[PDB]
């Protein structure tokens, strides 16, 4: 699983 | 629905202090900019008007859709006063 799953989206603080 | 971006927008006004983040985070889904998480006790939480999944189209006349969140981060760090967001609600 650790390889087909999409990675997390980058999150930024506003 | 499911196709197309729908028939509604939500406009919200939230007060931002100079050099203090509003207290919301954003991510990209391709061009779009989506509210992700909320800081406890911050201006966004207190307003009750910004929620996970809301898409930010514009803030104060600035087109936000299409920007990378790194760009949005820099822009918001230079803003203060009443911010008027145009959103597609989650
Ligand atoms: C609303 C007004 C009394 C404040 C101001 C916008 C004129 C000045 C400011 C101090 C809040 C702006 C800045 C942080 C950019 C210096
Ligand atoms: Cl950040
Ligand atoms: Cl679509
Ligand atoms: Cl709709
Ligand atoms: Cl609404
Ligand atoms: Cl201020
Ligand atoms: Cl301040
Ligand atoms: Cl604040
Ligand atoms: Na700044």
């Amino acid at each position: 699983m650790w390889n087909l799953m999409p990675p997390p989206a980058m999150e930024r603080l506003i | 629905g499911p196709l197309g971006s729908g028939e509604t927008v939500k406009i919200v006004r939230i007060e931002k202090a100079r050099d203090i983040p509003l207290g919301a985070t954003v991510r990209n889904e391709m061009d779009s900019v989506i509210i992700s998480r909320i800081v406890k006790g911050g201006a966004a939480e207190k307003s009750g008007l910004l929620h996970e999944g809301d898409e930010v189209l514009e803030i104060n006349g600035i087109e936000i859709r299409g920007k990378d969140v790194n760009e949005v981060f820099d822009l918001l760090s230079d803003m203060h006063g009443t911010l008027t967001f145009v959103l597609i609600p989650s």
